[PDB]
């Protein structure tokens, strides 16, 4: 179901095995360093394995993440392969603890055999306008279709306005659950005959 | 505008179209502040890195990595995480590594937390194309137009990033604005360079490299630099009278 998916939920309480595998996995968490934050220890039992077989893992960090979401991509069965960097500018293309931070990273990670995939296409910097605070950039899924045109992908710690064709968004801030594949739509049924998603 | 879509559509790298990419008394305080600059040629695999002294407050580390060979002795991270850094770096200091944009982002935290350092910065060197509008690494998702520069601490005006057009094919030097980067944040005057070239000495730095063709290195001139009553001096300040 190609159109726009999505869940309001608890990451960390979702049975997320009713979701299928995907070709693509990406999350922005809130890492523990204003929100719903999540430990460190919350972060390494998110049950990523079960969401892939082959594909790729796209990771946002920053600060100390930048370590903890190493050790959590590692963890969770990847291999960090490359790191993408998004140069935050104005709209006139200038650019925005030690040194003043003109870039975020996100971390880009490889699980089993991935095979039909565009590699190569695009490349491992951003340039692009500030919109919101803790709004990534909407360039990163331009990048991701071009890598893995038509497939199925999921966004975990999304927000409204992230929701996308081809992805299903995880978040707690979302409106309700939106789902319109079927074998999704019987599998939720079927763990969740009640709509309440609680342990 | 969508410069990752322009760059698919034209081989335009997105950081092509970044614009325009005082602290005047700085750099003076510094260029009178620097040592004369001192340079030792040395095979630094064979060479006991311990005979470099005294510790150094700054460590600006730039083994020349495979990866920099595209088409052209290669050190190995294998061959880097055995350097006995921490031997060598004072109590409280920092490291600069250029860790490449492959495994080395990894392997070299790695080294970083070995030698006993956090890492506080992560500097990215952003190479344009605007002169010639890349053959990859196998495990590659993209397209790979970056350096980084890890920046460590141990013990108790800029931006993260370095724009510049990429050198030309076989031209392994790294831009000297990461120098200015270190010499303003005004962290001590021992400074060190290991893996340097006749091309990267300069005043403030003892250098040490293989590819070195004259040497002027003696320890105790060395040292006589930051006796008393210049120990602890930052960098950033006049000469003491
Ligand atoms: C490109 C960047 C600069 C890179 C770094 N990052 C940092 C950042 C900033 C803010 C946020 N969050 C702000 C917010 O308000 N909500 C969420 C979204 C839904 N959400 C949850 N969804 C399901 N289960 C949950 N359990 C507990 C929470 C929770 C809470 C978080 C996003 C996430 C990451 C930003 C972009």
């Amino acid at each position: 179901l190609f159109p726009p998916q999505w869940i309001c939920c608890d990451i960390r309480y979702l049975d997320v095995s009713i979701l299928g595998k995907f070709a693509v996995v990406m999350a922005d968490p809130p890492w523990d360093i204003p929100y719903g934050t999540l430990t460190d220890d919350e972060m390494r039992r998110l049950n990523i394995p079960v969401l892939q077989d082959d594909g790729f893992l796209f990771l946002w960090v920053t600060g100390r993440a930048m370590e903890l979401g190493r050790e959590c991509l590692n963890l969770w069965g990847y291999e960090r392969v490359d790191e993408i960097i998004w140069v935050k500018t104005n709209q006139l293309q200038r650019i925005i603890h030690w040194l003043n931070h003109g870039k975020e990273h996100c971390l880009v990670g490889v699980k089993g055999n991935p095979q039909g995939f565009n590699q190569g296409l695009d490349c491992d910097v951003i340039v692009a306008e500030v919109r919101s605070t803790s709004h990534k950039p909407d360039e990163i899924y331009g990048m991701i279709e071009r890598l893995s045109p038509g497939t199925r992908k999921i966004e975990l710690f999304g927000r409204p306005h992230n929701v996308q064709p081809n992805w299903i968004t995880l978040g707690n801030q979302l409106d309700g659950i939106h789902l319109l594949d079927p074998d999704v739509v019987a599998r939720f049924k079927q763990r969740y005959p009640d709509g309440i998603i609680s342990k | 505008n969508d410069y990752c879509q322009h760059f698919v559509d034209t081989g335009h790298r997105p950081q092509n179209f970044i614009r325009d990419v005082l602290i005047r008394l700085k750099d003076e305080l510094i260029a009178k502040s620097n040592t004369p600059p001192m340079y030792l040629q040395a095979d630094i695999e064979a060479f006991d890195i311990r005979e470099l002294t005294p510790k150094f407050d700054v460590i600006l580390l730039e083994p020349p990595l495979e990866e920099y060979y595209r088409e052209t002795k290669c050190w190995t991270w294998d061959d880097i995480m055995k350097l006995e850094i921490d031997e060598i770096a004072a109590p409280r200091s920092f490291i600069f590594l250029w860790c490449g944009s492959g495994e080395g982002l990894d392997l070299g935290r790695v080294c970083l937390r070995k030698w006993g350092y956090r890492r506080c910065e992560d500097i990215c060197w952003i190479k344009t194309n605007k002169n010639n509008p890349k053959t990859l690494d196998p495990k590659a998702v993209f397209q790979r137009t970056k350096e980084h520069c890890l920046m460590g601490i141990k013990g108790t005006v800029d931006i993260d990033l370095i724009i510049t057009e990429e050198p030309e094919i076989g031209n392994i030097e790294k831009p000297v604005e990461i120098f200015h980067i270190i010499e303003h944040f005004c962290l001590g005057r021992r400074r060190l360079h290991l893996f340097g070239r006749d091309s990267t000495i300069r005043p403030g730095w003892l250098t040490v490299g293989p590819t070195l063709t004259n040497s002027n290195y003696n320890a105790e001139t060395y040292a006589s630099y930051f006796s008393a009553p210049n120990s602890y001096l930052t960098g950033c300040t006049e000469e003491i009278e």
